[PDB]
């Protein structure tokens, strides 16, 4: 859980794994928008 | 077909009647004006975002 310099983001594993499980199936409007941009 | 859309029901693609291409749309830039200021009680100068 301890942030490590070898990655560029000062995250940790489960930090990684919590951004890369939560996303969207392109069914909305925020990955159209806030996610890169195109408006 | 002749023109797409998208789930948000607007028109993003078309066929152009002269040639036989494909072109996408993306409406004209745009936003809201944003000023900032540090209070008219100590300066004048603003900084538009
Ligand atoms: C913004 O404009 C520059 C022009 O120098 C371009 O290189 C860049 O790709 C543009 N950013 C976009 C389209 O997101
Ligand atoms: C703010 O405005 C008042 C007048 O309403 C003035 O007396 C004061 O010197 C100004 N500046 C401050 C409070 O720093």
């Amino acid at each position: 859980i301890l942030p490590d310099p070898s990655k560029p983001s000062k995250r940790s594993f489960i930090e990684d794994l919590l951004f890369n499980k939560v996303t969207l199936a392109d069914a909305g409007f925020i990955k159209q928008y806030g996610d890169c941009c195109a408006q | 077909q002749q023109f797409g859309r998208d789930i948000a029901d607007t028109t993003d693609a078309v066929r152009d009647p002269q040639t036989l291409e494909i072109l996408d749309i993306t409406p004209c830039s745009f936003g809201g004006v944003s000023v900032i200021t540090p209070g008219t009680n100590t300066s004048n100068q603003v900084a538009v975002l």
